[PDB]
């Protein structure tokens, strides 16, 4: 008898641009996003991992 | 559609170029292309999800 067994291996790789998601094409918001410094690098590091 | 608003001079359209637009008091930033979309007779702008 032959029995099938299914197992997942990987999922989709995704990445987000932080500046474009928070303040899309806005210069006044992009200068105010630098005040929350080192908050998007710590996030893109996790997604790349 | 708008009825009363203040004294700002109008400027010619610049298409396919990263500009700062101002349509009836809607400040933004993006590139402008001709559209095939369909509006209502009274509608002024369209939104997304």
């Amino acid at each position: 008898s032959i029995t099938t067994e299914v197992m997942p291996v990987s999922m989709a790789k995704t990445s987000v641009d932080c500046n474009m998601y928070i303040c899309g094409d806005s210069t006044e918001c992009a200068n105010l996003l630098l005040q929350y410094g080192s908050f998007c690098t710590q996030l893109n590091r996790a997604l790349s991992g | 559609p708008a009825t009363v608003c203040g004294p700002k001079l109008s400027t010619d359209l610049i298409k396919n170029q990263c500009v700062n637009f101002n349509f009836n008091g809607l400040t933004g930033t993006g590139v402008l292309t001709p559209s095939s979309k369909r509006f209502q007779p009274f509608q002024q702008f369209g939104r997304d999800v």
